[PDB]
């Protein structure tokens, strides 16, 4: 179900960054032409448009089936200037893209650079 | 049929009469009528002509002005003025009758009704000069 | 005030043939239809040709007609001591009325 | 000291979706709304309880109401579109007195099943429906000079049964749970659902019908409180009853009029005609009057006074509602609001048959009349009200809109969707 | 011992879904919306599925509740933007026609071309197509009850075979097995992407061109000790039928309003003769004496067949469809008046009705009208099938023909598909885990 | 629907064939207006070819295969689900049968897949301070 | 030595596929061409140059003039739906002389109720009507082979550019060589993400606002040895033309049934004028002369310019829209007869269209009050040849309606993109 | 979204194949009604083309890769070319339509090449 897995990132959404990472596995142990016959239709492509969309984008930058890959981009510190024990142990998840809503467009067109060079730089060890 | 003429008699030399003509057993308003007239000793000569509802009137060349004919719906005659009576004038005055009937081929309607019977709006068939039913006539004398 | 010349009297013994002849201008029959009647001694006259192709019911094949250019002529046949009347040609238009004008009559 | 990228972070943004319709299965009876070609619902539907988060939204600057007025207007049209009109019906009419008024019983010319023939048949109409050319007496209906008027089905009803509104396959409807929370504030007990609650689509112009009661301490939700123009929207807490009926035994008169239609037309009214009256309980609505008036007086440090209804038309000054497919229109003027044992307040009403809804000058329908004897009882949960202007301020019912009627029971909820990619420095580089 | 997945298992299970159209490219605008359909491919891949024993119902199928209800749709979707003839039916002043008599003259009232006037037309109808007033005057015999439309002379109802196909992710499979009746399972069933050509045609007694049986006469039904449900009779080795109409017609716009216009029938070239159907009684004796002979089988009783049962025409007779003009013919008498025991080809005549105004379905409440087709209608078809029911006696058990439903048809074409999804998502135990 | 709509078929040849046996006989088997009824059926089957590619293509990117065929899970073989052996599972039975018999404990088993992955997942990647 | 893929490679091929509207942000009117749905554009549009690259383009092979014009025809039955048809207007027009192009028409038409009539009056142009008895009575123009309907008076017709753009996945080419005609292999071809506006007009002598060539004035056609064939002569240098309606016209509501009413024109205010356009003299003769030496540099034959042969007002009338009023303006024997002033032109205009030229379709375009002005602008041209043997003559043709937009659309081409490439290389799994 | 990366890969039309791998860094580096119905028929047809691209990438390995690498021995009757002349004197346009019809036998030999490649493996 496509509906039911996106419901579940949600939760604990006010917890902070450093005890998500651990949250989501406590609570998944336990766990025809009318008005109305269009938006439904209207709806599924909508659903499927937005799914690909978020894995689409991962595939750009080697992480295609992982969900906590690491990249190979040095962390500025014009984006952010705050140290380590700050971000993942005081702030939540919400509160943090406010403030790096700005270097969005810059960070994802650094991310795809940054693994299709690493193919060109592989594929190259055979000549 | 039967077709019975009247307005005739003994006339005097410049007066006047206006002659009639009954007709039965057929409808009125859907045939033409004809008037003619032969001497004694002569033949046949049209008088007048009249559509079914008088909006066309041809007489003789003879007679332009002096000579008129209309008809009635709802009387059911054909009136002849005679003006300046002329010796050469007695004749056999008869009352002829047309063949073509004008059959209606678009009558006024009302649609949301489509049941109400309208006059007639465009019918077809005119005069022919084809007389079927000759009257007895009624002869004029002047002298 | 044109006219049709027709004699005024022709001979008609039992079982001979009589023509009746009707020649006009352009006027009255080049353009239009003629007609035929005839009129008995005594009596009223009576609808005969119509069309100048068509006859009545009341009427036996043995009247008969027909036009050629600006003159027609009737052509019948099987006569009779009885069928000595007076006969007119007609032609009628309502364009002008100077088509209208009757035939002389013709005493067989 | 590397970026990372995670894949499920709660991180959602509001925006704009098309949601779809949701209902249980229950059974054909060709409902007006198209529940049996809806999807069916969940029976136990997910409710997550989101901690420390306090989420503000708005409640007139809401969405989810402007797609439900796109929805119901657009449902009705669909089942309209195949119904049969009353054209032909635009005649001239002649009415008398009816039986031993308001009730009035004309006759006109109605063509047979074939144009050519044309016979002369009755019906029984009321006065509210048809307007005179004259005063003397002929008549005419009151919809045959604006726009054309159509007939609905008499197999289709106009039950209104609870419908459920659904995000799609990745967003999620937010949901506050807060006691005292109004139309507009940051709500701290926030909880994240994918389907709505049981809303029943109905429509009222003073009252509300059939609605829920939310919890104790009755709201007073408005957006400009300082103002004359936005309708104050109470939120009752103990909700009284209303009954009321149609005393009268009429038939179902099926008259035909041109080639190929046909309409059903009141016929004979059985027994003594008798007046339709609601029975709102007398010292159950005193008190109810008496809450309200000590809880707006907060907002306001005076003492309020109410009036009746502005006056004029019916379908915007006083009571308008359905019950069990016949629409009613009482007054409700100057019987409980003109105040500042167990007896019963009785409150006249009258019906009528051809209804100009939504607020158009077109599509004009007409329902056909129940035979029996047409009964409800239904519950009232919160009221409309209306300032004056101006010492006492003065206050009047009145339905300064139609979407109100649903912003009532959707003004919880709010719309959002999901960005589960997150991004964060950690020391971790591509090894 | 440790638990691992496997993709692309062969693992099915029983569903529905929503299928498409399928056909060939060889484009008209015909009634059934094939030029906006997708075209076929020239290859149809099939599997065979070895070993393997799968049951399916007949009756309880899905794709003839999803075509019956696509013709349904389709018919509306082509007669929406037709012209209705709702000023039509007046005080008809019907006349013998001039020169057993089934054909009338009928002279109305319709309004010209500007709505002010009205006019005095003259057309001709069939005696089944009017009814009378005073039980002289007629008029015409559904437009009481329902709203009447034409159909334009553009479209044609030629029966082109189209193909259900069903989307990616899932298959149709399909039976194999000669003798096997409408239930049970099949010990050679093979998967296929989707069926054969399907040619929809309408029938009520005798089933026009269709799909022969390869071994036997198959003797399908629901419960044949029953007494309502019908028994569809597949044949083998097919009759022929030529049903002709030998009389001419002449086709005549007359005008009906502003801008509204329908064809009647003018005059008609040569004398009136009766048209018929041709049957050849030496292959037919020979069918029902076959036919007669399996059913005793069933029922260890002698069977005979009888007439119609009667009442209304719609029904107890062989309302098909041929060129354009929907036939009634009276297949009874001739054909279901013996019973069985135990040279010069004498062709049986049937004498057929035809009639105009057509309400097919049962549906009150859309009665087509199809235009007169200029000129004679000739079709050699095929009779592959029949519709007969019991009656109940008992002895000796009388068969009559005659369907019982419009469905009918298509179950006989249908007979051998079952739709299904696949789960290629599989789960077994093995002696791996993800450490290696 | 052109290039998925032959993939599905493709692997439900040989349905007959033992559980052991079906991974080796497959190899050898590849040796060889626009708004009418019609419109908007076939645009109903192609959401529902997408719908139902991805569906199965979104359970296995959660259990740890990406694209992978056959890929060893790293989850204990509950004994209650299955007394049979395994020798006697892969020569005695067929794919179509083992849905009849385990495909009922179908719930358990896609989340257990998912914890043993997700727990997994963040035992290696976040393990690296 | 072993075979690999690659995943993004420039291989493209041509094929077909459905392009949506793409408009600016700019909308509540309720064009006929809608905004309130169509999705807004790009600020910033994505075009790029394709270094070393030759395709060859074709004009009247393309798919994209097949599309417009069955999207636009689709337009008109969405928004004519829901209107009021004019079907109880077909009565006996009593239509006396106006105070003579315009006649004053009294008929007869249903009151609010259906057994009462009253007795009416509005003004028709005589394009309009037929007679039956002339002298009268007369009756109007379609009447008796099609339907008519009215628009609605609430939208308008205004030509606002639309784009059409490809869905993701798929690319317009665009060939940037400035004397390219239609066909001929391009060799400046430039990948575009869709095309620019789109002035969606309605034309037939000439050519109303649109793009110029910007090198010299070109001359499209698909066999030039052919007779009728449609010869679009594209212009560098856009002519000014106006045209203007000096008549006061007032709207009147009239009552044709109940629950329906249309509008028609009432009195009118001030003296009766007659419609013109201009257009500048020296600006059109200099205009026409560099026509005169490219169309001759491929016949070697001298030209001269004819009027049309005549017949119906549509195919020998310039016949354009102008803020809701349609405009037929005979241009024949004014500047086309033979070959500091001003051409004047003298129109008429009928409000009674037949779209298209289809059985079926008749639209009553609702009057407006006041004048109107379209300060228009011409940009190309139509033609056609004659049976000829010497010299040339050439006429502006009609020829068919879709014709009208591949004087925009001579520059596109739809493709479908393929990223999989298979390429031999030296390389296996380790 | 889809749409702006499908286009990217065009930028070298004219460029080598050999260079093409190298010519888009320096690009990358350098930076209800009738319409409610067709915008919907061209969503569904754009999933539609992206996804099938991203099938094939799954039946022959490497499903996330972009110069990805297969054991599939180049046979010398597709091309009787070399190596070192493809990748310096032709361009991929040109490439395609002197192998473009050997894809249909070259996609299903790579489909069986990586699906007897996993049994090989996971037999171990
Ligand atoms: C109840 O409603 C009132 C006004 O209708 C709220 O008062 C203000 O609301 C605005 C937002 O609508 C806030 O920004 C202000 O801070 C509020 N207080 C003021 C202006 O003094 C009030 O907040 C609502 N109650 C709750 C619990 O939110
Ligand atoms: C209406 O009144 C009658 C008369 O007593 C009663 O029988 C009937 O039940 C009433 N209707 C309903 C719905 O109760
Ligand atoms: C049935 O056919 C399958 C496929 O060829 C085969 O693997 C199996 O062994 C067969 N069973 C028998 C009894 O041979
Ligand atoms: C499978 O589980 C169900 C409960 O989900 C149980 O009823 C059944 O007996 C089990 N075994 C089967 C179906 O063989
Ligand atoms: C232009 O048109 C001519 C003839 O119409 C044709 O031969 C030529 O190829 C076209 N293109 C160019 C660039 O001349
Ligand atoms: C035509 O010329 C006029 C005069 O300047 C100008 O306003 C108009 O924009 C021009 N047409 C177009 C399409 O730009
Ligand atoms: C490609 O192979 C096909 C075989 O069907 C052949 O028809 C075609 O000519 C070949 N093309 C080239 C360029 O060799």
């Amino acid at each position: 179900g496509l509906g039911a897995v996106f419901l579940g990132f949600l939760g604990a959404a006010g917890s902070t960054m450093g005890a998500a990472s651990n949250t989501l596995t406590v609570q998944a142990r336990q766990l025809q032409l009318g008005v109305w016959g269009f938006k439904q239709l209207q709806a599924r492509v909508l659903a499927i448009e937005r799914y690909l969309e978020v894995q689409q984008l991962l595939g750009m930058w080697g992480c295609s089936g992982k969900l906590i890959c690491c990249t190979n981009v040095p962390w500025n510190s014009s984006w952010s200037n705050k140290t380590y024990n700050e971000i993942w142990d005081n702030m939540t998840w919400m509160q943090w893209d406010r403030e790096i809503g700005n270097y969005t467009d810059t960070i994802y067109k650094l991310l795809e650079v940054s693994q299709f060079q690493q193919e060109i730089n592989e594929k190259d060890n055979l000549t | 049929v039967q077709l019975v003429e009247s307005g005739g008699g003994v006339v005097q030399p410049g007066t006047s009469l206006r002659l009639s003509c009954a007709a039965s057993q057929f409808r009125f308003d859907g045939y033409g009528m004809h008037w003619v007239r032969q001497a004694p000793g002569k033949g046949l000569e049209w008088v007048a002509s009249i559509s079914h509802d008088g909006i066309k009137k041809y007489h003789a060349e003879k007679v332009w002005g002096r000579f008129t004919i209309s008809r009635d719906n709802s009387k059911n005659t054909l009136y002849l003025q005679m003006n300046s009576l002329r010796p050469e004038d007695t004749a056999l005055y008869y009352c002829a009758k047309d063949l073509r009937e004008d059959e209606c081929e678009e009558w006024w309607s009302d649609y949301y009704d489509f049941g109400k019977q309208l006059p007639c709006a465009k019918s077809r068939g005119g005069l022919v000069g084809i007389a079927d039913n000759w009257g007895q006539g009624t002869m004029v004398t002047v002298s | 005030q044109s006219v049709l010349t027709q004699p005024p009297s022709v001979s008609a013994a039992p079982g001979q043939k009589v023509t009746i002849s009707c020649s006009g201008n352009t006027s009255n029959i080049g353009n239009n239809f003629v007609s035929w009647y005839q009129q008995r001694p005594g009596r009223a006259p009576q609808l005969l040709i119509y069309e100048t192709d068509k006859r009545p019911s009341g009427i036996p094949d043995r009247f008969s007609a027909s036009k050629s250019g600006t003159s027609g002529t009737l052509a019948i046949t099987g006569l009779q001591t009885g069928d000595e009347a007076d006969y007119y040609c007609a032609t009628w238009a309502a364009s002008l009325s100077s088509a209208r004008v009757f035939g002389t009559g013709t005493k067989v | 000291l590397w970026v990372t990228v995670y894949y499920g972070v709660p991180v959602w943004r509001e925006a704009k979706t098309t949601l779809f319709c949701a209902s249980d299965a229950k059974s054909e009876v060709h409902n007006v709304w198209a529940t049996h070609a809806c999807v069916p619902t969940d029976p136990n539907p997910q409710e997550l309880v989101l901690e420390n988060v306090t989420e503000n939204f708005n409640m007139w600057k809401n969405d989810m109401v402007d797609q439900m007025h796109e929805d119901i207007i657009s449902l009705w049209d669909q089942s309209l579109k195949p119904c049969v009109k009353l054209t032909p019906l635009c005649v001239t009419l002649n009415c008398s007195d009816a039986k031993v008024e308001e009730i009035k019983n004309c006759s006109f010319n109605a063509t047979t099943e074939l144009r050519d023939k044309k016979r002369r048949e009755y019906a029984l109409f009321y006065r509210l429906d048809i307007v005179p050319l004259s005063g003397e007496s002929e008549y005419r209906l009151i919809n045959c000079n604006t726009s054309v008027i159509t007939q609905i089905c008499p197999k289709v009803t106009f039950d209104p049964i609870p419908i459920h509104y659904c995000a799609p396959a990745g967003y999620a409807i937010l949901k506050c749970n807060n006691k005292t929370f109004n139309g507009t504030g940051p709500c701290n007990n926030v909880s994240t659902v994918q389907c709505t609650h049981g809303i029943k689509p109905v429509v009222s112009t003073q009252l509300l019908l059939n609605g829920s009661l939310a919890e104790e301490e009755i709201i007073i939700r408005s957006e400009n409180l300082t103002d004359n123009v936005k309708t104050i929207i109470v939120h009752l807490n103990e909700s009284v009853e209303i009954t009321c009926t149609r005393p009268n035994n009429m038939t179902r008169k099926s008259v035909r009029i041109g080639p190929g239609q046909t309409f059903y037309a009141l016929g004979d009214i059985i027994g003594d005609i008798r007046q339709p009256h609601c029975n709102i309980s007398e010292i159950k609505w005193e008190k109810t009057l008496q809450r309200v008036s000590e809880k707006l007086r907060e907002h306001f440090n005076k003492t309020i006074i109410f009036n009746q209804s502005s006056g004029g038309d019916l379908e915007i000054t006083t009571h308008s509602f359905n019950c069990g497919g016949e629409f009613f229109y009482c007054n409700t003027s100057d019987l409980f609001f003109n105040k500042t044992t167990n007896s019963t307040i009785t409150l006249p009403c009258r019906i009528k048959q051809i209804i100009n809804m939504w607020q158009e000058v077109g599509r004009a329908m007409y329902a056909p009349p129940i035979a029996g004897n047409i009964t409800c009882k239904s519950n009232i949960t919160g009221l409309l009200l209306t300032r004056d202007g101006g010492t006492k301020e003065t206050f009047r019912p009145g339905g300064g809109n139609m979407r109100d009627n649903w912003r009532s029971e959707l003004y919880k909820y709010k719309v959002v969707e999901v960005k589960p990619l997150g991004i964060a420095p950690t020391e971790c580089n591509r090894t």
